[PDB]
């Protein structure tokens, strides 16, 4: 493995005198037996915490930024192919629209609990 | 032979003479470990001093390293002690 300063990870051990699992972080410094990680907690504090380089983990948080910017450029070269608005941006889940299930294969078969 | 009478208090049993300090009970290595339900003995076996070396994180140069220094420390001004009541 490999890690570098200004690198975003999670904290994830493999009772340990603390319950810091799962907490994020992004390194600040390195060292042979560990590898520095800030972790910000409640005013907030500069709460530098060492871990040891087993009990860590690249965090994949920001992944999908970077992906949906690459995928905003490719939506955004698309348009431009064509004449219509990018409308790359992310909307919410929005609420299903009507649709007429059919009985003919289904029957609607009673449970009225046994019950069993 | 000539008998082993070369005793000496090396500087403590005098000090221990001179104050309410008393012998050291001599009950027994093990002492419970915190937040634990094993005991961990302090010496002779697997200690807890040195658990902190194995702890993931210390939050806070590596910090384990500047406690094996001050461990380190210790025993050799435990040497020089015992050198130095070696002189006399």
């Amino acid at each position: 493995k490999v890690y570098k300063v200004g690198d975003i990870v999670d904290i994830k051990a493999n009772m340990p005198h603390k319950f810091y699992q799962g907490k994020t972080g992004v390194v600040y410094n390195v060292t042979k037996s560990s590898v520095g990680v800030i972790i910000n907690k409640m005013r907030y504090l500069e709460k530098r915490l060492n871990l040891r380089v087993e009990h860590i983990k690249h965090s994949k948080c920001r992944q999908e930024f970077l992906e949906r910017v690459k995928a905003n450029a490719a939506k955004r070269a698309e348009a431009k192919a064509q004449g219509v608005a990018v409308q790359l941006k992310r909307q919410p889940a929005q609420p299903r629209e009507s649709r007429i299930v059919s009985t003919e294969g289904n029957v609607p078969q009673t449970l009225a609990p046994v019950p069993y | 032979k000539p008998l082993p009478k070369a005793k000496a208090m090396t500087k403590w049993e005098k000090f221990a003479a001179k104050k309410g300090i008393k012998p050291k009970e001599r009950a027994g290595k093990m002492i419970y470990d915190e937040a634990s339900g094993e005991w961990v003995p302090k010496w002779g076996y697997k200690g807890a001093n040195k658990k902190l070396d194995d702890q993931w994180l210390v939050e806070v140069i590596d910090p384990r390293t500047l406690n094996r220094a001050e461990r380190k420390r210790l025993v050799k001004k435990n040497e020089k002690q015992q050198r130095r009541n070696m002189k006399n």
